[PDB]
RNA sequence: UCCUUGGUGGGGGCCAAAAAUGACAGAAAAGUUACCCCGGGGAUAAUUGAGUCGUUGCCGGCAAGAGUACAUAUCGACCCGGCAGCUUGCUACCUCGAUGUCGGUUCUUUCCAUCCUGGCCGUGCAGCAGCGGCCAAGGGUGAGGUUGUUCGCCUAUUAAAGGAGAUCGUGAGCUGGGUUUAGACCGUCGUGAGACAGGUCGGUUACUAUCUACUAGAGGUGCCCGAGGUCUGCGGGUAAGCUGCUUUUAGUACGAGAGGAACCAAGCAGCGGCGCCACUGGUGUACCGGUUGUCUGACAAGGCAUCGCCGGGCAGCUACGC
RNA sequence: UGGGGCCCCGAAAAUUGACGGGGCUCAAGUCGACCACCGAUACCACGGAGUACCGCAAGGUAAUCUCGUAGGAAGGCGUUGUGUUCGGGUCGAAGCAGGGCUGUGAAGUCCUGUGGACCGUUCACAAACGAAAAUCCUGGUAAUAGUAGCAGCAAAGCAGGGUGAGACUCCCUGCCGCCGAAGGGGCCAGGUUUCCUCGGCAAUGUUCGUCAGCCGAGGGUUAGUCGGUCCUAAGACGUACCGUAAUUCGAGUACGCCGAAAGGGAAACAGGUUAAUAUUCCUGUACCAUUUAGCGUUUAGUCUGACGUCUCAGGGCAAGCCGAGCGGCGUCGUCGCGCCGUCUAAGCAGCGAACCCCGUGGAGAGCCGUAAUGGCGAGAAGCGGGCGAAUCUGUAAUGGCACAAGUCGGCUUCACCCCGGGACCCGUGAAAAGGACAGCUAAAUGUCCGUACCGAGAACUGACACAGGUGCCCCUAGCUGAAAAGGCUAAGGCGUGUCGGAGUAAUUCAGUUAAGGGAAUUCGGCAAAUUAGCUCCGUAACUUCGGGAUAAGGAGUGCCUGCUGUGUAGACAGCAGGUCGCAGUGACCAGGGGGCUCUAACUGUCUAAUACCAACAUAGGAGAUUGCAAACCCGUAAGGGCUAGUACAAUCUCUGAAUCCUGCUCAGUGCAGGUACCUGAAACCCCGGUUCAACGGGAAGAAGGGCCUGUAAACAGCGGGGGUAGACCCUCUUAAGGUAGCGUAGUACCUUGUCGCUUAAUUGGCGACUUGCAUGAAUGGAUCAAUGAGAGCCCUACUGUCCCUAACUGGAGUCCGGUGAAGCUUACAUUCUAGUGCACAGUCUAGAGACCUCUAGGGGGAAGUGAAGACCCCGUGGAGCUUUACUGCAGCCUGUCGUUGGGUUGUGACGACCCUAACUCUGAGAAGAGGACCCCGAUAGGUGGGCAGUUUG
RNA sequence: AGCUUGUAGUCCGUAAGGGAGACAACCCAGCCCGUGGUUAAGGUCCCCAAGUGUCGACUAAGUGUUAAUACUAAAGGGCGU
RNA sequence: ACAAGUGCGUGGAGUCACCGGGGUACGACCCGAAGCCGGGUGAUCUAGGCGUGGGCAGGUUGAAGCGUGGCGAAAGCUACGUGGAGGACCGUAAACGGUAUUGAUCUGCAAAUCAUUCGUGUGACCUGCGUCUCGUAGUGAAAUGCUAAUCUAACCCGGCA
RNA sequence: UUAUGCUAUCAGGUGGAUGGCUCGGCUCAAGAGCUUAUGAAGGACGUGCCAAGCUGCGAUAAGCCCGGGGUAGGUGCAUGGAGCCAAUGAACCCGGGAUUUCCGAAUGGGACCUCUCCGUAGUGAUCAUUCAUGAUCGGGAACGCUCCGAAUUGAAA
């Protein structure tokens, strides 16, 4: 049994593949609010968060449950956090995506109603509302989809805080081994063709070299599946 | 440095300490089991077939 | 013929024919390992050794002829017959419960098929200088650039700067440059693991000497009036010297000229040998002096820091001296 | 002239040597014959043994029997015990050492000596039944050998006096020394009595020993205040649920509980005392907590606990240093210096620097500040007030000091404490217990555990009194000096990094110096040598503009006399004159420098124990999957990692900074998509068959494949032949024929390619050419400043690397006293030559030498010792790895059945549509979103080195 | 080729004793023990028991003093004899 | 199976024991490997992740920022002071590593240590204690390295004679 | 008077074979066959006048009490000094009781801590029930039943 890959070992769940959990400040979600309810808040401080090295609002709201909340850019202290359907369309506040105007943005989008946002949260991305229909709405996630959601899926109005993170060069392996440090992800990472043949698929050999097409198919079995998963296509643009 | 002599002298702590059940030293200190007779992980007394021989 | 009996469908069987195993007295069957492991083999290879000698080195016979003429001063076709075992082969006799595997270095020895030194002969030898051959192993046969090299080339000297053997002498002497481990790169092969009688970088040299041999130093007995002294010489060993440069012979012999020797004699030098310390040089931790930092209260006298460091040096030893 | 015999030349080999050696000449050689003798276990004879067959037996025959490996057959000897017969033994059994006799022999019996209780035999029968050997196993013991070691990293001892039977070795004194930023002091883990007193030396101690971490005996650890305890962290464990064939097994959830002797933390200090205990016991002076009682209140939600790295200001203080007085000691040849001390805790009371806050204030042709950043009408300076530190002062004031002084001033102050500022982060740097805000007084209570000692060149760990490691983990005084470097000294610990004498070779480990030459040595400047601190002048190519750089190349430096400048001050910087030496960073300390290439960008990582590399990683570049109930992965399941995450993300790959770039090929293999047609299993449906089915067909058709398309920063590939003066028509074109570049390369066989510089000379280095056996663009190409214990070459400087070795120093060795192993070994052995022999002999054969024993020497030989060869082969032996080997198994994809319901159309049960009601997901739930789909059980087909077993004669 | 592979006989393997200097397999010889005798192979100058044996010649080279043989040099030449 | 030829068999000798030889399967005369599989053990060593602590003598260089002053009409250019950045530099026998001597030693002090010479030494740093990840599994800046002197599949017992 | 030595014997040392003995072991047969929350087995620590190990016992600690047997000595393996016990019948054996620290199924919470914290004095978990009370938990040489389940090896692969 040729020695399992990275990946088996990550999902195995051991400690050098562990998020360190502790050092994060809270999971961000949307405050949970009933039905045809709402509640207000003020943001008390813009705080700093490990896991995803950009700022969130500590927001203290009318029922006193301070929250942790994502924050969107242009956030500040003493401001008023709105939730809810009759929520103005302003930035930093949670509505659905059923009340917003088409063009605006959004991001933490829910993929379902009462979701608490999965979508649109790394630092700086953004969301575009496209369409309106009766059944649906269309966003223009950052990735490029068009992905069609519920109207009442609420999402916070405005592009995530902290935008422009990946603009400055890593220039430095102690850089990113700092930002990795309070990461899940292994640093630093060993190429698979420097590894003998019992640890990769492409280990081995006199020379450096896979031996073997790196566009492995769809349904490879785990422990197979490496390096270019199930390839459309391959190489830079033409 | 060497794996022999060299690393030898930090042999000045333990991984199994003296059990209560048999006051043989075999308790682990880390999973707290006695790889003995098995205190710490069950009520009954660790005793397998391979620990002799089969009796033909 | 089919499991109590009879039937129906469907199976099982006897005899014969066909379908194939070509590895053909009949497995349904691809590699790699230098990351390798294990059991054995000198039943079988790299390794040294032995046998053989195609090949290699060295020769001989007959002389076809070239040499103005003239086989044999010199070269020696074709064909034939050898020696050596110093190149590569062939073989598988010894060794796989290991005979440490190339080259260099150190030291000793051996063969002559002699490069120089010694003695001769022939010449198409005037002299000088060659050319070929015979005797001869006492001595000499070096220093350097590339390359891991052997070999080979190149340099300047040199009388000449021969070759070969000793387990391709010599790792319980050394070195570790190359080849022959594990890592890695380049190129070429392979789908790949990986491979290359291709290259490149890196890469562990274990041992307290029992016996024998040699080198020196002693104790005994043997011989013998007891002891001492002085000698002899059965024997053993040697290279105890070997070889050049200059002057004289002599600008003579020879030669048309240029050019140009030998006998005898002398001095010096190269290497080797043996011995010595007046002189010169080295050391000289005896000794004397200067001086840094610090300690013993200051001076003085001392300790330590490689003899603290530096300068000088007697005796002794030693060579770079004699 | 022919045919013959012998001999000769042809005829050269490596340790001295072989007719077997001596030697031999009308022979001791060769040829033709001959005589006599020697000489076997053969032959003859005699006597004997065994065997074969025959004979009833005596016995008969054997020229026609007598060798023998693998092996067959027969008959016997021996050990132990059973049945049975007959026995022996304290008037001395077995066993053991030697010897006589018998027997072919196995063996038996007997005798001598020792011994102190059992032991045989007839006829039969059984077996844990016979050793010379397995690198056999266990034990005992040699030779080596009175040898190596008791030396290298810290070379340490001497005189006098003791004790003692006994003294280099133990004790005292003096002298001389080691460490002195560790070898001293404190303690974690660990040890577990090693601690302390007494008595011994059989073993331990690398010697001895009266000594001892040893041996024997006894004694020693005292806590409200030091720790644990308490708190929670990473993270464990328990119960329940759930899963599992099942559990002692398993993820998650809920509730708990543990988790730190270096995190948080309620409080104690000074002196004394013992042989060993001490913030614990005693003296003095305190403080903290809880509960009970008296006197009254909440402010109750905050603050603190509670936070990273770098840098720095202000204040304090231990330690340190200087001057005056006072008290002892040292020195005292002359001088009047040198050393020690001159002490004073917590607790209680008081002041409070920065920062912050409050009341006034009114600042701009700008003002107030800091070391620095800075601050200001959104209100600066200034003036007041509040909150507020370390320390300091007063008391504690009597403790200890020989009851000897005991009183004062100043400087500095880390690395310790307080306080504040600034900068950095794609790092954001813990939580909880506890504590403060309503407490004051009184009394009582404050259990349990640890407490000795070492904490390491002798108390731990490595088998050890181990040159390692754990610990250099935290502290460490004077001078020099930047310094905690190195050197010299305190204190403190030691002369135990536990063998001594002796001074006489070679050789050896580590050092000092070496004339003249200066890499001629060598694979190669390996090693050694040079230089070295600080200030000043000056500093090239190239470059990513940061650097290179300490580039390079130079000058000065001590001591004394007298001064200057900055600073509040410590101290720092500078100048003039004089003067000594061979030498002024006088010792210690401390870069040699430069040039041209290859390679990798760099810092980093790496085969612990032969590879510190060019390999790995890296930032940078590019590609791929995935919209989250995702992609990818773990699990049998329950459920999980990524994930307290969300495309500026995670996962999977290749390449490897920057600079200039990255061309052609989709034929093969792979991947993705499209699927009109072909193929395509089971279930269902139809036909035949079956008194029912099995079975044979047909229809339809999922995934997958064929097929078509895209994809090379996917795996990969990128060519010959003829001519034309070699720039063209064509080739060879089963896709394409290698573009930019680079090129004898780290790739180049030919090969030591050819030319230039380098050298007298270069299989070398660099530059150029390049027909490239077999270069080339993210299988990344070229190139690169800086960096490099990387790999080559060259120049200068240096030198014992060398010519060519010498002398000297310390430790070994040699000799002596004590202690004291191990490894080779069938036997013998004083060898040398040649031959023979499995073809490499000290033992054979023939010669030659050799009196024996001992010491030192280095290693010729013993195919020296270490060791069932790791190279090669063989084994129907393995393992790992690979794959379009064989056969399978997980995972994944898809049809059918079940889960699984209701209504609608289009067809003859199939496909779609709609619904909520099962089901799924989210939330605590109201409820929201999907919804008969997905998941799941089973079955059918595909893909499938992800994984398994095998084969590869 | 002391090579490799056959065939006939005989050997070593499994073969003593005697002799070739030693010699697995070359000659005598196949061998129960002791004694006596005579021979086999081969030898008789000494080493070593028995011939300084006999007859007729050759060799002048220390040739040779070597049956078989893995242990022993040819072609060619000699007015050597 | 028709035929004729032949195969096997047929005119009564086996069975059961004791003492033996041998074949076959079982450990099968005795010893001898690498291995293969089951269940357990191990992260005191070493590799990696996490929690909480401790450390880095003494110097050097002098990034951004800030002050003042020059040069210009402006745009801008520029000197000094201050500043204290960097996977910066030198450097210790602090700590970590382990280059060369192919020195010492190689029946050692040591089953890899010693001497001199070396690399890093403010960070991808070193390290104490705690905790976690493990056998076809873990960890690995990737050597088939490490996972208790053991690693191309550990160790213990069992299958196993 | 020849050392160092060689061979054979003898005496002695070192040594522990052979012989002899043996309270042990092994094998076979015949009986008997469960124990534990009324707290086991197993372990830690304590326990003796001088007592270190083993054995026995548990703060009543090589022991205590009662009924039966035995009767003159006893004071374990292990006949030492000094004492003690016993004719009020011990020691010893059989039967019945008492005591029976801590852990351990271990069970009030907790274990790197065989001890520790709370004391409101302990029925931990899963269960049956009338909610009075009761069951299961661990051990036992092998055997028995149920379920899960290899490979070496043989076929000369
Ligand atoms: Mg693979
Ligand atoms: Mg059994
Ligand atoms: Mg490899
Ligand atoms: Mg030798
Ligand atoms: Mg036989
Ligand atoms: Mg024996
Ligand atoms: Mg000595
Ligand atoms: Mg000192
Ligand atoms: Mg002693
Ligand atoms: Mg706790
Ligand atoms: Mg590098
Ligand atoms: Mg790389
Ligand atoms: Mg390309
Ligand atoms: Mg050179
Ligand atoms: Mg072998
Ligand atoms: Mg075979
Ligand atoms: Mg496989
Ligand atoms: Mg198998
Ligand atoms: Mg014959
Ligand atoms: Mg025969
Ligand atoms: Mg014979
Ligand atoms: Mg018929
Ligand atoms: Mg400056
Ligand atoms: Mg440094
Ligand atoms: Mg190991
Ligand atoms: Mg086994
Ligand atoms: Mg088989
Ligand atoms: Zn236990």
């Amino acid at each position: 049994m040729g020695k399992r890959l990275i990946s088996q070992n990550r999902g195995r769940g051991t400690p050098t593949y562990r998020a360190p959990s502790h050092k994060y400040k809270a999971d961000l979600r949307h405050p949970r609010v009933d039905e045809n309810s709402s509640l207000r808040g003020e943001v008390v401080g813009i705080e700093h968060d490990p896991a995803r090295s950009a700022p969130i609002a500590k927001v203290a709201f009318e029922n006193g449950e301070e929250l942790f909340l994502l924050a969107s850019e242009g956030i500040a202290v003493g401001n008023i956090i709105e939730c809810g359907d009759d929520a103005e369309v302003k930035p930093g506040n949670i509505v659905p995506i059923g009340n917003v105007p088409e063009g605006f943005f959004i991001c933490n989008v829910e993929s379902k109603p009462n979701d608490g946002g999965k979508f649109v949260r790394s630092s700086g991305v953004y969301a575009t509302v496209v369409t309106h229909e009766a059944t649906r709405t269309a966003v223009s996630m950052p990735s490029g989809n068009i992905k069609w959601l519920n109207p009442k899926c609420r999402a916070v109005v405005g592009i995530v805080a902290g935008s422009g993170r990946v603009d400055r060069p890593w220039l430095k392996a102690g850089k990113k081994y700092h930002k990795m440090k309070t990461r899940a992800a292994k640093y630093p990472r060993v190429s698979a063709v420097a590894m003998n043949p019992r640890d990769h698929p492409f280990g081995g050999g006199a020379w450096k070299h896979p031996g073997k097409p790196t566009t492995v198919s769809r349904n490879a079995p785990p422990g197979r599946k490496v390096g270019l998963i199930a390839a459309r296509r391959t190489g830079m643009k033409r | 440095m060497s794996k022999g002599t060299s690393s030898m002298g930090k042999r000045q702590k333990r991984t199994h300490a003296k059990c209560r059940r048999c006051g043989s030293v075999s308790f682990n200190v880390h999973t707290k089991q006695c790889t003995s007779c098995g205190f710490g992980k069950t009520s009954r007394m660790r005793t397998y077939k391979w620990q002799a021989k089969c009796k033909y």
